[PDB]
């Protein structure tokens, strides 16, 4: 077999990295209590949520 | 009477949503200016209607 290469283990490693993203992206959501932390999770949520905190103060 | 029913029309005119005024009549039944819809479906025309009469 081809040893100059672990084809599978790009792989693996590249879903590895792709689920440590996105579970960095829950803890963070959980740490924070908010369901948007950084701009666009959701854009128009976002500004919604704004504008009705300017109101609610 | 004329006290608290000036108050009447500032609820009227001042009631509010996210950049909407609500009981001016813009969403009445023979309103023209807009219409209010609820897309309450995953798919295509799933929407809805929603009237609310002018209350000035």
């Amino acid at each position: 077999m081809i040893i100059n290469h672990n084809l599978a283990a790009i792989n693996s490693h590249r879903v590895l990295k792709f689920q440590n993203e996105e579970v960095s992206k829950n803890m963070e959501k959980l740490s924070s209590g908010m369901r948007i932390n950084r701009a666009g999770d959701d854009a128009s949520g976002l500004a919604v949520s704004e504008k009705m905190r300017t109101q609610v103060n | 009477v004329s006290q608290l029913i000036d108050e009447v029309d500032r609820i009227a005119s001042q009631a509010e949503f996210n950049k909407m005024n609500l009981l001016q009549g813009d969403f009445a039944r023979g309103s023209r200016a807009t219409s209010m819809w609820f897309h309450i479906g995953p798919n295509m025309h799933q929407r809805e209607r929603v009237f609310i009469a002018t209350m000035t």
